[PDB]
C-alpha cells in the first residue's frame, strides 16, 4: 500500500500539510456559531457566485449527526462528507453500545481524533475541514458548542466563526456577544448570528443560512423568508 | 439431489484414429429425466469428452478445461493435444479428492496421433484401445471383450462401438434411448453422428388428449407487460 | 526528499530534532516534586476570549497514582494518553496491582520511535508524567519524542522553559512542602506567561499517596494566587 | 553528500554515509569502558545527566544472569538490542537448557544490526553496544558497531573522549588480564581507565555505574553508595 | 547524470555504477585467498590487528557451510556474514529434498542468483563483498570467487580485499611452476605465504593469520581449521620465504 | 530527467532503460551464431577466457535448458544465469502442466512477455542479455528463436549476435542469397557446425583454436555442448580442405 | 528508492488547493461542452462531441451521454475512459441498492456515492485523480426531477441548469440569462441547443457533432422514460428548433 | 484417535501458616498401573520466595511451571527487579491458564 | 524487494495534460502503418509486416491476431505491448464472458475490456502506459459488422474506415475519398491494398503484407461437422498468395 509520509515536520518545527489544510479552511465559505441561554444557532455563508442552482437537492451545510447533534464546516466539502459519515457511524455505535446517545463533548472529540489521525498517519492528507458542532447532551439543556481543525485540536467556544473572513466576524462577536448574559432567546441568538454574518456576507438574500437546535433533539432550519425578516429589521435600526 | 444420470460410454480405437459413443438417456434417481440427452462434449475441435457420473460436474469440468485449452492453443500457435487435456482434468480432479464427481473418457487426434483414456472423478488415468465407463459399463465391457480385435477398421470400430452401448441400453435400467457416436480419424475433420440409431421410438398412443377449449375452471385473465 | 527516519551528520535525526521545535512553541507546562507529592502547573493559552478555557484540557489523569501534562502539539497527546492508561489499566488486571511510575512513562516511550515508511512522524508534543508507587515514592518524569525519559526533581517545558528551568535551579531543595511547589508553580508560571496568570488561564494539579491524583479547582487555585500576591508584596 | 540520504546508497568510493553518521552518534555518547580477566568481566560507564535537577541516564542493562552490556549513543536503540538478547539469551534456556554464548550473542546482534543497513525505508542502529559476560569459555568482553561489526577484546572503551581509556587499558593489558579472583583490584583498573577520559568532571557517587559477572558471579549492576567504594 | 544515485539504473554505457561503488567497499577490505589443490581446497585470510587489546585467535573470519564447504570474503564483514547465512540455508534445503549434501557448483549458483537479485531493485544495495568459498563433492575439488553483481566463476586460485595483484601473481606463478597440481599440505604453506606477500599493501599495522582446508585425504572432505602445529609450521615457512 | 533512470516514455516515446540494456548486451565483447541444418541446429560462440587463474571449464554462455531446448546468452554472466534458472523452471512447470516438452518459440515467447514486463513495471529492471534459444522441435522441426530486452521476439533462418553481429550476419545473408534455401542442406551435424565455424571466420577474419569457441547442438529429443576435443576434430576437418 | 519518483498526487499546495484535482479541472476545461437543464416535465441532457471526422460511425458512438439506470443518466466531460470505470462502478451501486431495498437508487444517494469515490482519490492511495466532471439527470420518487454536477475533487452541487468543460462561464451566463423556473422540456431543449451553439469553438453545430438526450415522464401515465436521441433525431429537433 | 492428555497421578498438599507456608508432593510419577519414577520432582522454587505445583497431566505441568518461571524472570526485567509478590503472582497465572480456555493446561495449579 | 512503486507515474500536468499518454501516443505516430475498413458484408485489417532482418522469419511475427473466432485485432506502435495484450484480451473474451454466457463476446464488449486494461495502466501505481493504439474488427448477431480504434489512453471510437501510425494522415484522407455505404468486402479489401501501397517504401506484396478479414462463417475451418448451428470463425487471415492474386487486379 502506499505509505508515504505526507505530514511532516519542518526545520521550524511546523507540518506544512496541516497548515496548508487550514489555508483550505480560509478559503471556504464562512460558518458561525453562536449559543444563547436555552439554544444554539448555526449560521452559514452561501457564496451568490452559483445562480441557477437547485436549492431543495443541493447539499446544506449543516449536517445532524444525531437528532441532537449538527454539524457545519468550513473547507473541501467532499471532505466534510467523510467526516460526517464516520461521526454518523460512531452516534448509532455508541448509542447500540452504551445504550445512551452521544454527549457533544463526545462527539467532538471522536470526529476531532479522525482528523488528528490524518495528521500522522502514512498515505493520507489532512483533512482541509473545520467544523463547528453544536447540540444538547441527553437529558441536559445546557447549550453545547464545540469546534475542531485539521490538526485535530478542539475546544469549547461561547461563540465562534471559521472560514473566510472569520476574523472579521469575530471581531464583531468578541465586542457584541456578552458572557454573563448570552442571547435570552431563540429571536436574539438568530438576530446577533445574522448580523455577524452581515457583517461579511454581501446581500442578505439567499446568502444566509440559520439552523437553529433547541433541548430534547428540536432542531429546525429556518426559511428564506423567516431569514429574510431578520435581515430586514437589522438595517431598519441601523438607518440611525 | 444433484443430477446423476445412467449411462453407458465407451471409446473404441481403430486404424486411422479414435471412435467414441454413447447412449442418451439422462435418469433422476428412477425417473428419466432427458430422453435424449447429448453426452459426448467437445474439448477441441478434434478433441471430445463423454461423461459420466455427477452431471454438473462432467459439464463444468469439461468446459473449463476445453476454455483453457483454447487460450493454449492460441498462446502456443499449436493444435492442442489430448494428454494436454488429460494431465489439466486429471490435476483438477485431484486437488478436490474426488468431491468433484466426473468420470470421462477422453478421446481425439492431435499432430502425434489418436489417443484414447479414461479419468476418474479421485484423479487417476488409464490408457487402453477400449473402454467404457457408465451404469451400463459392465454390459458394454462384456461386448468389448467378446468382438473388439487388433486393426479395426472405421466401419468395424463404429459398428463395435454402438453395440456396445446398445448392451447398455437394453439391458442397463440407467442407460436407453438412442445411440450418439463421434468419429475423429486423423488427417480429417471430426464427424459428430448425433442420434447415430434410435431403435426406442415411442409407439402411436391409443387415444388423443386434447381436451374441448374451456376445460379448464379459469379465475382471472390479465395481459403481461413484457416491453419498455 | 528524504527518508523520515533519516540522520544528520552530527547524529541525530532530523524528524526528532525537528518535533523538539514544535514542543519550544508550546504552551508552558510545569512539574515539581515533593516528599508530599507532586505537583503539575501548566498555562492554558486561550487563542479568544469566546474560548471557554475550561475545555482545554493540557492536565489528565493517566490512573489514580499518575498524573501527566503536555506541552507542544497537544492533539498528539491523546493517543499517547490512551496508551497509558491502557498499560496501566491492562498490567492491574494481569498482576492485582498499581503500576510504576517508571513502567508507565517507559511504556509511553516506546511508541516514539516507532514511525517511519506504523506512524508517519513523530508526536510534536512533550509530556510531563508525575505519579506515586510503594518502591520509589513521589516521581516526575519528562517523556520526549526521541523516546527519552529523564527524571527530575523540577522540570518545565514548553516556550518559557530555560527561564523556568533556571528558575527551578534556584528554589528547589528537598525539603519542600506541598504548599510552597504549589505557590512556586504559580510564581514561575507567572513569570513566563504572555498574559497575566489567573485561575482561568492557568491550571494546578497534585498527585498525592492518600487523595491520588486531583486537578485543582478554580476556586481552590484563585486562593492560592491570592496568596501568592500577598506573598510577594510581603517583602 | 548526494549519496547520503539513505541507507540503501553507496556513495562513489563505496562508503555508508547513514552508518557513518550512526557511528557519529555514538562518539556524541557518555564514556563507558570494558575491561576482563579470566575469572571476572567489567563494565564501567560515565552516566550523564541533563542538569542539576535531572538523574542520571542509565547506561548498563542485564540481559541474562551470565551477560549483559553498556550503551553509548542513542538509549531507546540500545533498549530495543538489548531486548533481542534477553529474548535469544532466553530461547536458548527454555529450548536447548543451555546459557547462551556470548560470541553467539554477538553473531545474532551483527546480523540483526545488519539487516537495517542494506534495505530501503529503515534505519541504522545508533548506539555503541560493549557486552561483557561469563559462558562455557570463561570471561568475554565484546564491541558492538551499528555498522554490523562485532569485535571480541580484552578491554575497550566507546564513547567521547574514549581514546585516553583505550591507550589506558593497551598500556595496563598485561596487568588487568592477570587480575583473577579478585573483583575489587579489577573494577579499580576499569575506574583507573575511565578516568583517563574525563575533563573538568570528576566520578561522584551517581555519575558512576558499574557492572561486574564472573566465575561465581551473577550479573549485576552497582549503582549509588555501592560504587563510593571505588571513588 | 543521476544514474550512480540508484541501485539497478543502467546508465548510457549500460553499466550499473552502484554495483561498481560496491566494488570499491570490496578493493578496500583486507586480502583473502583462495588456493585449489589436488584432492581439495585451502582458504586463507589476513587479520589486521587494530590494537593489541584484540584477543587472538578469536575473531573468526573464515565461515563453514553445511559441513563440507569453506567462505571467505574481503569488504563489509556483516554483508559476508548475511551471504553465508543465506548459504546456509540454501544448503539445508537441498539437503533436506535432495538428502546429498548440496554440490560445490549448485551452492555456487544459489549464492550467485541471490547476489544478482540485489542489483534488480532500487530498494535493496549489493553486497559489499567479494566471496571466495568452495570444498568437495562427488566430483572433487571445487573454487570459486564471487562478486557483488552476482558474477562468479570457477578458479585454480583467487584472491580478493587490498593485496589482490600482489596475490594474483603469486597464484599465477604456482599455477605456471604445478600444472600437475599442488598437494593439500603444500597448498596450505603457499597460502600462508601469499598472505604474508600481500600484507605489504598493508603494511602499517600488523596481522593475523588464519586458514582453514578441505581436503579429501587429509580431511575426509569435511571444512576443518588450521590449527596449532601445522598453522605455526604454515607462519614459519612464510615467515622465511619473506626474508 | 528521471524518465531517463525508470521504465517511463520520455518526450519521443523512448525508453531509455531499455536502449541501454541492449548497450549492456554487448558489455563481454562475444560473438555468437546460430544456423540451422536439416534435422538440427547448431549454436557457436566465442569464448574467452583472459585470466589465467580461472577454471576454464566453468567459463560458459551456452546453457542447457530442457533436455530439447538449449539457449546462448549475449550479456554478462549474472543476468544470463538468471534468465537461464527462469527458462529451465518455465520448462519444467510446462511438461508438468500440459503433459508434453516445451517448444522453443512458446520458450522464447514466454520469456519475451516477462521481459515486456520489465519494460512496463518501473520496480523491475531490464536483463541486459540477449537470449537465442535453439532446438529441433517435434512439430516445426529445427528452430532459432532470440529474444531481448525489449521483449521483442521472432523465428530465425540462422541469426547473429554481439559487437561485430552486422558482419556474421551480412556474410550469412549472402551464403542464403546464393542457396536460396531456409537452411543448411546437410546431413549430419558435424558438418553443420563445420559450416558455422567456417563463416564465423570468413566474417570476423580471426582463427581459432579449440578453447576459443564454444559449441552447442540440437537434435531430435536432445541439446548437448561440444567438448573442446569435439570442437578440435571439426577445426582440423575445417583445415583440410 | 521508489520516494524519489513519487509526484506526490495529495497533497496540498501553501495556498491550500490540491494540485492534481486543480490541473484536472484544466483538462476537463478543453472537452466538449456538456449541458444539462431542468425543467417541471423532464430534464435535457445536451453535449458536444469534439472535433469529429466523416469516417467516424457515429450511429453506434458514445463518448459523452450514458445511462446509469432507466431513471439515471449521466453527460461526461473529461476523459472518456475514466468515466467508463466509474459509470461501471455506478451502475453497479445502483442494482445493489434495488436488491437490497428493492426499491430504485434515489438520485442523490448514487451521486454521493459516486462523489466519495473521486474524493478517495484526492486523499489517500498516491494515485492520480479522474479527470471527468459528471453531469447527472434523473428521476426519483422523492425530490422528482434532479441535476447534479461532479467534479475530479468528489464535491458534488444541485442545479436548474449546469453546463461543464470547454466554455462553461460563456454557457452559465447565458444559460442564466433565459433560464425560468416554469419552464418545460421542449423550451429547454431549444435553450441547451441554442447555447451549445453560441458557445461552441466549431464553425457550426451539426448533428454528427452532437449528442442529445431527454428524460420525460412524457411515458405512457406514472412512469419515466429516457430516450438517447439517434442522430437523425437530433438532424431533426437542429431543424425543428431553426438552427439548421 | 490422538488423546493429547494424560494422567501421571500424584498428589500436593499446600498449608498456610501463621508466618510460614507448606507446599508438599509426593514424588512418584505413573501411567496406568506402571511407575515411571520412584523420584521425580513436582513442587518447585520458582524465585521471590514462591513456590509451585502444577498436579495432574505432567506435560502441561512442567509448561506451566515453565512458562510462570519465565513470566517472573521478564517481571524483573520490565519492573526495575521489583519483587513479584504472591496475589500479583497468583494473577498472573489465572492468565496463563485462561490464555488456554479451549484447549487448557490438564493440571490442578497450587502455589 | 515489494514494488514499491504504489504511485501513480502517469500525472496531470499545470496544462492537464496527461504526459505519459501524450507520450505513449507519440510512440504509436513512430510506428508502422495499420488501417481498417468496414464493408457491408465484411471488416478488412491490414498492416505492413516490417520485417527487421531478412534472415528474421516474418511469418512467426503475427500483427494481426485472432482474439476470438469472430474477431481479430491490428496494432501501431511497440510490438511487445501488443502481444501481451493480445494474451490478456484472449483470457478476458473467456473469464469475464464466455465462462459466464456460453457464448463469445460481442466486438464492442471486448473492445470495452481490452479499452479497461489499457486505461488500467494509466492510473495504477507503478506502471507505464500501453505504447500501441490497436484497431479491433469483429461480428457478433445483434450489432453486425463493427470496426473500433483503441488508444492508450483506454479511449475507444468505432469507425467506418480508419488508419494508425506512421502515414495515417494521409491514409485517412485516401480512405474518405474512397469509402461509401455499399462496399463490398472484396472492394474493401481492393482499397485496403491501395491504401497501404502509399505508405510501404520497399517490396510490396503477399509475405510483406499483412491482411485478415471479418466475413463468412467458415465451415471448413471449424475442425468438425455434426451441429448445425455451430457453423465456424467468420475471422480468416488471407494468405500471402490470396493478397498476390488481387494485387494483380490493382
Ligand atoms: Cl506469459
Ligand atoms: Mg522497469
Amino acid at each position: 500500500g502506499y505509505d508515504r509520509a505526507l505530514s511532516i515536520f519542518s526545520p521550524d518545527g511546523h507540518i506544512f500539510q496541516v497548515e496548508y489544510a487550514l489555508e483550505a479552511v480560509k478559503r471556504g465559505t464562512c460558518a458561525v456559531g453562536v449559543k444563547g441561554k436555552n439554544c444554539v444557532v448555526l449560521g452559514c455563508e452561501r457564496r451568490s457566485t452559483l445562480k441557477l442552482q437547485d436549492t431543495r437537492i443541493t447539499p446544506s451545510k449543516v449536517s445532524k449527526i444525531d437528532s441532537h447533534v449538527v454539524l457545519s464546516f468550513s473547507g473541501l466539502n467532499a471532505d466534510s462528507r467523510i467526516l460526517i459519515e464516520k461521526a454518523r457511524v460512531e452516534a448509532q455505535s455508541h448509542r447500540l453500545t452504551l445504550e445512551d446517545p452521544v454527549t457533544v463533548e463526545y462527539l467532538t472529540r471522536y470526529v476531532a481524533g479522525v482528523q488528528q489521525r490524518y495528521t500522522q498517519s502514512g498515505g493520507v492528507r489532512p483533512f482541509g475541514v473545520s467544523t463547528l458542532i453544536a447540540g444538547f447532551d441527553p437529558r441536559d439543556d445546557e447549550p453545547k458548542l464545540y469546534q475542531t481543525e485539521p490538526s485535530g485540536i478542539y475546544s469549547s467556544w461561547s461563540a465562534q466563526t471559521i472560514g473566510r473572513n472569520s476574523k472579521t466576524v469575530r471581531e464583531f462577536l468578541e465586542k457584541n456577544y456578552d458572557r454573563k448574559e448570552p442571547p435570552a432567546t431563540v429571536e436574539e441568538c438568530v438576530k446577533l448570528t445574522v448580523r455577524s454574518l452581515l457583517e461579511v456576507v454581501q446581500t442578505g438574500a439567499k446568502n444566509i443560512e440559520i439552523t437553529v437546535v433547541k433541548p430534547d433533539s428540536d432542531i429546525v432550519a429556518l426559511s428564506s423568508e423567516e431569514i429574510n425578516q431578520y435581515v430586514t429589521q437589522i438595517e431598519q435600526e441601523k438607518q440611525e | 439431489k444433484a443430477t446423476s444420470t445412467g449411462a453407458t460410454i465407451v471409446g473404441v480405437k481403430f486404424n486411422n484414429g479414435v471412435v467414441i459413443a454413447a447412449d442418451t438417456r439422462s435418469t433422476q434417481g428412477p425417473i428419466v429425466a432427458d430422453k435424449n440427452c447429448a453426452k459426448l462434449h467437445r474439448i477441441s475441435p478434434k478433441i471430445w469428452c463423454a461423461g459420466a457420473g455427477t452431471a454438473a460436474d462432467t459439464e463444468a469440468v469439461t468446459q473449463l478445461i476445453g476454455s483453457n485449452i483454447e487460450l493454449h492453443s492460441l498462446y502456443t500457435s499449436r493444435e492442442p493435444r489430448v494428454v494436454s487435456a488429460l494431465q489439466m482434468l486429471k490435476q483438477h480432479l485431484f486437488k478436490y479428492q474426488g468431491h468433484i464427481g466426473a468420470y470421462l473418457i477422453v478421446a481425439g487426434v492431435d499432430p502425434t496421433g489418436s489417443h484414447l483414456f479414461s479419468i476418474h472423478a479421485h484423479g487417476s488415468t488409464d490408457v487402453g484401445y477400449y473402454l467404457s465407463l457408465g451404469s451400463g459399463s459392465l454390459a458394454a465391457m462384456a461386448v468389448l471383450e467378446s468382438h473388439w480385435k487388433q486393426d479395426l477398421t472405421k466401419e468395424e470400430a463404429i459398428k463395435l462401438a454402438s453395440d456396445a452401448i446398445q448392451a447398455g441400453i437394453w439391458n442397463d435400467l440407467g442407460s436407453g434411448s438412442n445411440v450418439d457416436v463421434c468419429v475423429m480419424e486423423i488427417g480429417k475433420d471430426a464427424e459428430y453422428l448425433r442420434n447415430y440409431l434410435t431403435p426406442n421410438v415411442r409407439e402411436e398412443k391409443q387415444k388423443s388428449y386434447k381436451f374441448p377449449r374451456g376445460t379448464t375452471a379459469v379465475l382471472k385473465e390479465s395481459i403481461v407487460n413484457i416491453c419498455d | 526528499d528524504r527518508g523520515v527516519s533519516t540522520f544528520s551528520p552530527e547524529g541525530r535525526l532530523f524528524q526528532v530534532e525537528y518535533s523538539l521545535e514544535a514542543i519550544k512553541l508550546g504552551s508552558t507546562a510545569i512539574g515539581i516534586a515533593t516528599k508530599e507529592g507532586v505537583v503539575l502547573g501548566v498555562e492554558k493559552r486561550a487563542t479568544s476570549p469566546l474560548l471557554e478555557s475550561d475545555s482545554i484540557e493540557k492536565i489528565v489523569e493517566i490512573d489514580r497514582h499518575i498524573g501527566c501534562a503536555m506541552s507542544g502539539l497537544t492533539a498528539d497527546a491523546r493517543s499517547m494518553i490512551e496508551h497509558a492508561r491502557t498499560a496501566a489499566v491492562t498490567h492491574n488486571l494481569y498482576y492485582d496491582e498499581d503500576i510504576n511510575v517508571e513502567s508507565l512513562t517507559q511504556s509511553v516511550c516506546d511508541l516514539a520511535l516507532r514511525f517511519g515508511e506504523l506512524m508517519s512522524r513523530p508526536f510534536g508534543v512533550a509530556l510531563l508524567i508525575a505519579g506515586h508507587d510503594a518502591d520509589d515514592g513521589y516521581q516526575l518524569f519528562h517523556a520526549e519524542p526521541s523516546g527519552t525519559f529523564y527524571r527530575y526533581n523540577a522540570k518545565a517545558i514548553g516556550s518559557g522553559s530555560e527561564g523556568a528551568q533556571a528558575e527551578l535551579l534556584n528554589e528547589w531543595h528537598s525539603s519542600l512542602t506541598l504548599k510552597e511547589a504549589e505557590l512556586l508553580v504559580l510564581k514561575i508560571l507567572k513569570q513566563v506567561m504572555e498574559e497575566k496568570l489567573d485561575e482561568n488561564n492557568a491550571q494546578l494539579s497534585c498527585i498525592t499517596k492518600q487523595d491520588g491524583f486531583k486537578i485543582y479547582d478554580n476556586e481552590k487555585t484563585a486562593e492560592l494566587i491570592k496568596e501568592l500576591k500577598e506573598k510577594e508584596a510581603a517583602e | 553528500n548526494n549519496y547520503d540520504g539513505d541507507t540503501v546508497t553507496f556513495s562513489p568510493t563505496g562508503r555508508l554515509f547513514q552508518v557513518e553518521y550512526a557511528l557519529e552518534a555514538i562518539k556524541q555518547g557518555s564514556v563507558t569502558v570494558g575491561l576482563r580477566s579470566n575469572t571476572h568481566a567489567v563494565l564501567v560507564a560515565l552516566k550523564r545527566n541533563a542538569d542539576e535537577l535531572s538523574s542520571y541516564q542509565k547506561k548498563i542493562i542485564k540481559c541474562d544472569e551470565h551477560m549483559g552490556l553498556s550503551l553509548a549513543g542513542l538509549a531507546p536503540d540500545a533498549r530495543v538490542l538489548s531486548n533481542y538478547l534477553r529474548q535469544q539469551c532466553n530461547y536458548s534456556s527454555l529450548v536447548f537448557n543451555r546459557k547462551l554464548a556470548v560470541e553467539r550473542a554477538g553473531h545474532l546482534l551483527c546480523d540483526k544490526a545488519q539487516k537495517n543497513t542494506q534495505s530501503y525505508g529503515g534505519r541504522p542502529y545508533g548506539v555503541g553496544l560493549l557486552i561483557i559476560g561469563y559462558d562455557k569459555s570463561g570471561a568475554h568482553l565484546l564491541e558492538f558497531q551499528p555498522s554490523g561489526n562485532v569485535t571480541e577484546l580484552y578491554g575497550t572503551a566507546i564513547g567521547a573522549r574514549s581514546q585516553g581509556a583505550k591507550t589506558y587499558l593497551e598500556r595496563t593489558l598485561d596487568t588487568f588480564i592477570k587480575i583473577d579472583g579478585n573483583p575489587d583490584e579489577l573494577i579499580k583498573a576499569g575506574v583507573e581507565a575511565i578516568s583517563q577520559s574525563l575533563r573538568d568532571e570528576s566520578l561522584t557517587v551517581d555519575n558512576l555505574s558499574i557492572a561486574i559477572v564472573g566465575k561465581d558471579t551473577p550479573f549485576t549492576i552497582y549503582d549509588g553508595e555501592a560504587v563510593a567504594k571505588y571513588i | 547524470t543521476g544514474y550512480d544515485l540508484s541501485n539497478s539504473v543502467f546508465s548510457p554505457d549500460g553499466r550499473n555504477f552502484q554495483v561498481e561503488y560496491a566494488v570499491k567497499a570490496v578493493e578496500n577490505g583486507t586480502t583473502s585467498i583462495g588456493i585449489k589443490c589436488n584432492d581439495g581446497v585451502v582458504f586463507a585470510v589476513e587479520k589486521l590487528i587494530t590494537s593489541k587489546l584484540l584477543v587472538p585467535q578469536k575473531n573468526v573470519k573464515i565461515q563453514v557451510v553445511d559441513r563440507h564447504i569453506g567462505c571467505v570474503y574481503s569488504g563489509l564483514i556483516p554483508d559476508g556474514r548475511h551471504l553465508v547465512n543465506r548459504g546456509r540455508e540454501e544448503a539445508a534445503s537441498f539437503k533436506k529434498l535432495y538428502k546429498t549434501p548440496i554440490p560445490i557448483p549448485a551452492f555456487a549458483d544459489r549464492l550467485g542468483q541471490y547476489v544478482q537479485a540485489h542489483t534488480l531493485y532500487n530498494s535493496v544495495r549489493p553486497f559489499g563483498v567479494s566471496t571466495i568459498f568452495g570444498g568437495v563433492d562427488k566430483n572433487g575439488a571445487h573454487l570459486y570467487m564471487l562478486e557483488p553483481s552476482g558474477s562468479y566463476w570457477g578458479y585454480k586460485g583467487a584472491a580478493t580485499g587490498k593485496g589482490r595483484q600482489s596475490a594474483k601473481a603469486e597464484l599465477e606463478k604456482l599455477v605456471d611452476h604445478h600444472p600437475e597440481g599442488l598437494s593439500a599440505r603444500e597448498a596450505v604453506k603457499q597460502a600462508a605465504k601469499i598472505i604474508y606477500l600481500a600484507h605489504e599493501d598493508n603494511k602499517e599495522k600488523d596481522f593475523e593469520l588464519e586458514i582453514s582446508w578441505c581436503s579429501l585425504s587429509e580431511t575426509n572432505g569435511l571444512h576443518k581449521f588450521v590449527k596449532g602445529d601445522l598453522l605455526q609450521e604454515a607462519i614459519d615457512f612464510a615467515q622465511k620465504e619473506i626474508n | 530527467g528521471y524518465d531517463r533512470h525508470i521504465t517511463i516514455f520520455s518526450p519521443e516515446g523512448r525508453l531509455y532503460q531499455v536502449e541501454y540494456a541492449f548497450k549492456a548486451t554487448n558489455q563481454t565483447n562475444i560473438n555468437s551464431l546460430a544456423v540451422r541444418g536439416k534435422d538440427c541446429t547448431v549454436v557457436i560462440s566465442q569464448k574467452k577466457v583472459p585470466d589465467k587463474l580461472l577454471d576454464p571449464t566453468t567459463v560458459s554462455y551456452i546453457f542447457c535448458i530442457s533436455r530439447t531446448i538449449g539457449m546462448v546468452v549475449n550479456g554478462p554472466i549474472p543476468d544470463a544465469r538468471n534468465a537461464a534458472l527462469r527458462a529451465k523452471a518455465e520448462a519444467a512447470e510446462f511438461r508438468y502442466k500440459y503433459g508434453y516438452d516445451m517448444p522453443c518459440d512458446v520458450l522464447a515467447k514466454r520469456m519475451a512477455n516477462l521481459s515486456q514486463i520489465y519494460t512496463q513495471r518501473a520496480y523491475m529492471r531490464p536483463l541486459g542479455v540477449i537470449l537465442t534459444f535453439v532446438s529441433v522441435d517435434e512439430e516445426l522441426g529445427p528452430s532459432i528463436y532470440k529474444t531481448d530486452p525489449a521483449g521483442y521476439y521472432v523465428g530465425y533462418k540462422a541469426t547473429a549476435t554481439g559487437p561485430k553481429q552486422q558482419e556474421i550476419t551480412t556474410n550469412l545473408e549472402n551464403h542464403f542469397k546464393k542457396s536460396k534455401i531456409d537452411h543448411i542442406n546437410e546431413e549430419s551435424w558435424e558438418k553443420v557446425v563445420e559450416f558455422a565455424i567456417t563463416h564465423m571466420i570468413d566474417a570476423l577474419g580471426t582463427e581459432f583454436s579449440k578453447n576459443d569457441l564454444e559449441v552447442g547442438v540440437a537434435t531430435k529429443d536432445k541439446f548437448f555442448t561440444l567438448s573442446a576435443e569435439n570442437i578440435e576434430e571439426r577445426l582440423v576437418a575445417i583445415a583440410e580442405q | 528508492g521508489s520516494r524519489r519518483y513519487d509526484s506526490r498526487t495529495t497533497i496540498f499546495s501553501p495556498e491550500g488547493r490540491l494540485y492534481q484535482v486543480e490541473y484536472a479541472l484544466e483538462s476537463i476545461s478543453h472537452a466538449g461542452t456538456a449541458i444539462g437543464i431542468m425543467a417541471s416535465d423532464g430534464i435535457v441532457l445536451a453535449a458536444e462531441r469534439k472535433v469529429t471526422s466523416t469516417l467516424l460511425e457515429q450511429d453506434t458512438s458514445t463518448e459523452k451521454l450514458y445511462k446509469l439506470n432507466d431513471k439515471i443518466a449521466v453527460a461526461v466531460a473529461g476523459l472518456t475512459a475514466d468515466a467508463e470505470i466509474l459509470i461501471n462502478t455506478a451502475r453497479i451501486h445502483a442494482q445493489n441498492y434495488l436488491k437490497t431495498y428493492n426499491e430504485d437508487i434515489p438520485v442523490e444517494i448514487l451521486v454521493r456515492r459516486l462523489s466519495d469515490i473521486k474524493q478517495g482519490y484526492t486523499q489517500h492511495g498516491g494515485l492520480r485523480p479522474f479527470g471527468v466532471s459528471f453531469i447527472y439527470a434523473g428521476y426519483d420518487d422523492r425530490y422528482g426531477y434532479q441535476l447534479y454536477t461532479s467534479n475530479p475533487s468528489g464535491n458534488y452541487t444541485g442545479w436548474k441548469a449546469i453546463s461543464v468543460g470547454a466554455n462553461t462561464s460563456a454557457a452559465q451566463t447565458l444559460l442564466q440569462m433565459d433560464y425560468k423556473d416554469d419552464m418545460k422540456v421542449d423550451d429547454a431543449i431549444e435553450l441547451a441547443l441554442k447555447t451549445l451553439s453560441k458557445t461552441t469553438d466549431s464553425s457550426a453545430l451539426t448533428y454528427d457533432r452532437l449528442e442529445f438526450a431527454t428524460i420525460r415522464k412524457g411515458a405512457n401515465d406514472g412512469e419515466v422514460y429516457q430516450k438517447i436521441f439517434k442522430p437523425q433525431e437530433i438532424k431533426d429537433i437542429l431543424v425543428k428548433t431553426g438552427i439548421t | 484417535q490422538f488423546n493429547p492428555y494424560g494422567d501421571n497421578g500424584g498428589t500436593i498438599l499446600g498449608i498456610a501458616g501463621e508466618d510460614f507456608a507448606v507446599l508438599a508432593g509426593d514424588t512418584r510419577n505413573i501411567t496406568d498401573y506402571s511407575i515411571n519414577s520412584r523420584y521425580e520432582p513436582k513442587v518447585f522454587d520458582c524465585g521471590d520466595n514462591i513456590v509451585m505445583s502444577a498436579n495432574g497431566f505432567a506435560a502441561d505441568g512442567d509448561a506451566l511451571v515453565k512458562r510462570f518461571k519465565n513470566s517472573v524472570k521478564w517481571y524483573h526485567f520490565d519492573h526495575n527487579d521489583k519483587k513479584l509478590s504472591i496475589n500479583s503472582a497468583a494473577r498472573n497465572i489465572q492468565h496463563l491458564l485462561y490464555g488456554k480456555r479451549f484447549f487448557p493446561y490438564y493440571v490442578h495449579t497450587i502455589i | 524487494m515489494t514494488d514499491r512503486y504504489s504511485f501513480s507515474l502517469t500525472t496531470f500536468s499545470p496544462s492537464g495534460k496527461l504526459g505519459q499518454i501524450d507520450y505513449a501516443l507519440t510512440a504509436v505516430k513512430q510506428g508502422v502503418t495499420s488501417l481498417g475498413i468496414k464493408a457491408t458484408n465484411g471488416v478488412v485489417i491490414a498492416t505492413e509486416k516490417k520485417s527487421s532482418s531478412p534472415l528474421a522469419m516474418s511469418e512467426t511475427l503475427s500483427k494481426v491476431s485472432l482474439l476470438t473466432p469472430d474477431i481479430g485485432a491490428v496494432y501501431s506502435g511497440m510490438g511487445p505491448d501488443y502481444r501481451v495484450l493480445v494474451d490478456k484480451s484472449r483470457k478476458v473474451a473467456h473469464t469475464s464472458y464466455k465462462r459466464i454466457y456460453g457464448e463469445y463476446p460481442p466486438t464492442k464488449l471486448l473492445v470495452s475490456e481490452v479499452a479497461k486494461i489499457m486505461q488500467e495502466a494509466t492510473q495504477s501505481g507503478g506502471v507505464r502506459p500501453f505504447g500501441v493504439s490497436l484497431l479491433i474488427a469483429g461480428h457478433d448477431e445483434f450489432n453486425g459488422f463493427s470496426l473500433y480504434q483503441v488508444d492508450p489512453s483506454g479511449s475507444y471510437f468505432p469507425w467506418k474506415a480508419t488508419a494508425i501510425g506512421k502515414g495515417s494522415v494521409a491514409a485517412k484522407t485516401f480512405l474518405e475519398k474512397r469509402w461509401n455505404d455499399e462496399l463490398e468486402l472484396e472492394d474493401a479489401i481492393h482499397i485496403a491494398l491501395l491504401t497501404l501501397k502509399e505508405s510501404v517504401e520497399g517490396e510490396f506484396n503477399g509475405d510483406t503484407i499483412e491482411l485478415a478479414i471479418i466475413g463468412d462463417e467458415n465451415p471448413d475451418l471449424l475442425g468438425y461437422t455434426g451441429i448445425p448451428t455451430d457453423k465456424g470463425p467468420r475471422f480468416r487471415k488471407l494468405t500471402s498468395q490470396e493478397i498476390n492474386d488481387r494485387l494483380e487486379a490493382l
